[PDB]
Formats: structure tokens, sequence, C-alpha cells
């Protein structure tokens, strides 16, 4: 699938990084979703048990998927395009120090990018696009904005 | 996939295997699996190992990576007579895997000092921390640490420090950038 065949999607935060209280992880992911809810007819709802479409988790090195994390730096996270099971899921590398601000690796910025993949987006060559794989929109959080390149991509899939 | 950039020394020190290679052929394979029915595909590149700077005695013959960039898959120019320096992870005899976030550059793009650093100088500095400075001003926390300033001073990941410097421990315990020798 380059896209989900439904409007109402589910997600679940399966496990939690030591670097942050659970409420702070919850909030960063909620905001990252919002980013995509504001420009599409998609709505997401949270599941606290069982299998959601988008299973979000933290892992280090090998974590069962043939794509091992690689320690501090390098790859910070990865995700799977739409589909059943592992597809649509998001994994964060817990050898990063996940933060709410820009002091460490910012969870919200990364989660937003990866959700793009979960929804069907590929990488952009535009260095001001969220979907650019290298910090996407380097710092400005309290005035972060999807780029129009990102909006075009996502609206090309879901209107 | 989300990457943070890497100075070559960091790559070299973090990677299990560092080789000069050419990719000759490409094809999909299924190595898995997945806990429901549904399988995980990986691109397998067939390579020729031209030279090894770090890694196992048995030559690498295959490099794996993901099919999509969403999971950090990378394209090598196959057939196309293209030589690369590849830093990545060993995955059993004659196999390694790479990602989008790995240090992987065409051989011919390397500076002379980068190439020479693969013999020894990068290895000497693995005990040192290399920290990318997000914006001026930035400060070392610990004495055994160099500040990577290429992005901040050049807006270029393969900047001056990348091209010419290694972060080496300095008798005493401080680390510092050095443009080198050999
Ligand atoms: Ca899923
Ligand atoms: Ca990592
Ligand atoms: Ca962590
Ligand atoms: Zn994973
Ligand atoms: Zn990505």
């Amino acid at each position: 699938m380059p896209k989900w065949r439904k409007t109402h999607l589910t997600y679940r935060i399966v496990n939690y990084t030591p670097d942050l209280p659970r409420d702070a992880v919850d909030s960063a992911i909620e905001k990252a979703l919002k980013v995509w809810e504001e420009v599409t007819p998609l709505t997401f709802s949270r599941l606290y048990e069982g299998e959601a479409d988008i299973m979000i988790s933290f892992a280090v090195k090998e974590h069962g998927d043939f794509y091992s994390f690689d320690g501090p730096g390098h790859s910070l996270a990865h995700a799977y395009p739409p589909g059943p099971g592992l597809y649509g899921d998001i994994h964060f590398d817990d050898d990063e120090k996940w933060t709410e601000d820009a002091s460490g690796t910012n969870l919200f910025l990364v989660a937003a990018h990866e959700l793009g993949h979960s929804l069907g987006l590929f990488h952009s060559a535009n260095t001001e696009a969220l979907m650019y794989p290298l910090y996407n929109s380097f710092t400005e959080l309290a005035q972060f904005r999807l780029s129009q390149d990102d909006v075009n991509g996502i609206q090309s899939l879901y209107g | 996939c989300s990457c943070s950039p890497v100075h070559p020394q960091q790559a070299f020190c973090n990677a299990d295997v560092v080789i000069r290679a050419k990719a000759v052929s490409e094809k999909e394979v299924d190595s898995g699996n997945d806990i429901y029915g549904n399988p995980i595909k990986r691109i397998q590149y067939e390579i020729k190992q031209i030279k090894m700077f770090k890694g196992p005695e048995k030559d690498i013959e295959f490099i794996y990576t993901a099919p999509s960039s969403a999971v950090c898959g990378v394209s090598l120019d196959v057939g196309g007579k293209k030589e690369y320096l590849i830093a990545g992870k060993a995955e059993g005899d004659g196999k390694m895997h790479i990602t989008l976030c790995d240090f992987i550059v065409p051989w011919d793009t390397l500076s002379t000092t980068q190439k020479k650093s693969l013999n020894h100088r990068y290895q000497m500095g693995c005990e040192c921390k290399i920290t990318r400075c997000p914006m001026i001003p930035c400060y070392i926390s610990s004495p055994d640490e160099c500040l990577w300033m290429d992005w901040v001073t050049e807006k270029n990941i393969n900047g001056h420090q990348a091209k010419f410097f290694a972060c080496i421990k300095r008798s005493d315990g401080s680390c510092a950038w050095y443009r080198g020798a050999a």
C-alpha cells in the first residue's frame, strides 16, 4: 500500500524511554500526529492494549526486525509504510537521549517525520521539509511548520 | 528514517567494518519473517571488496540494506563502475549491512588525508568524543572531546574538520583536533 485504505487510524505507545516521564512521551507523539491531522481528513485514536495500526516503540540495537539500531547517533529512528503488522509501525533508537526540547534528540520532530512514513510519504530532497532525513527543520519548535512540499505529499495521498 | 550526521572518525570508530568496494549486482531477498504472516524484504548487493581498513579476515561479498528509505535503505550505484568507502556493521561471514545514516561516500570524493587516516589516525582517536555543535556558541563538557564545527561554520557536513582533521588524545588527557601526518 502506498496509503492506508481508511480514515480513522489507531496508534499505541507500546513502551517508554527512560529519558522521559510517560506523560511527556505521550504528549510529543500526540503533537506529532496533530501535525498530520491538521492538513488531512485523517483522525487517529489511541489504544492502550492490543494491536493498533501504528505501533510505536523504543528499542536499542537488534529488536527483531532485521534493521538493528546502531548506538548513539547515526540512525535515530525508522518506520514502515502502510500495511498490516509491522507496517506502519515506528521505532525510536533508545541509544539516543530523547528530549522535549532541543537539548537531546527531539522526540516530537523525529516522531512527526517518522509518522510521515507510516502514512506513505518518502523522503524529500528539500532541506526545509520535515521529510528530509537530516533534522528536517533544524530547531524552531514553538514555530515549527510543515513545509508546502510536505503538505503536497500528504494531500496527494489523502486529499 | 532520521539520521544525525557523522564525522568520518565517528563512523570509522563506530563501524565494525570499513572497506573500499564496488557494487556489481543488486537484487531483493527475503531474510524474514515477522511475527504475523508478513515478510521483511532486504536489498542484497553483491560486491567486490577492494580493500579493508577495519573488519573481519573473511572478505565482504554481500551488503544488505532496506528496500525503502523509510527504514534507512540506501542505494549504491550498481554495475556503474562506482567505488565507495563503506563503514557499516558485520552480519556474519562475508556479509554486512548498511543504512542511509552510515558513512558511505564515493572513493574519489575523499581527501588525501581522509584516505590516509583510515590506516591509523581515526583508530587512535576512538577514545575521544566528537560532538557536533548545533549553533554558536558551544562548549566541550569534558576534556576528552572535540567540537565538530563544520555545520555551524560552513553549513556543510563534509566540511573542513571532516576533510582534514582527527580528534586525538593528547598526552595528558585532553583531546584536540589535529590535521595530522602520514
Ligand atoms: Ca502496524
Ligand atoms: Ca542511533
Ligand atoms: Ca535513551
Ligand atoms: Zn526497528
Ligand atoms: Zn525518514
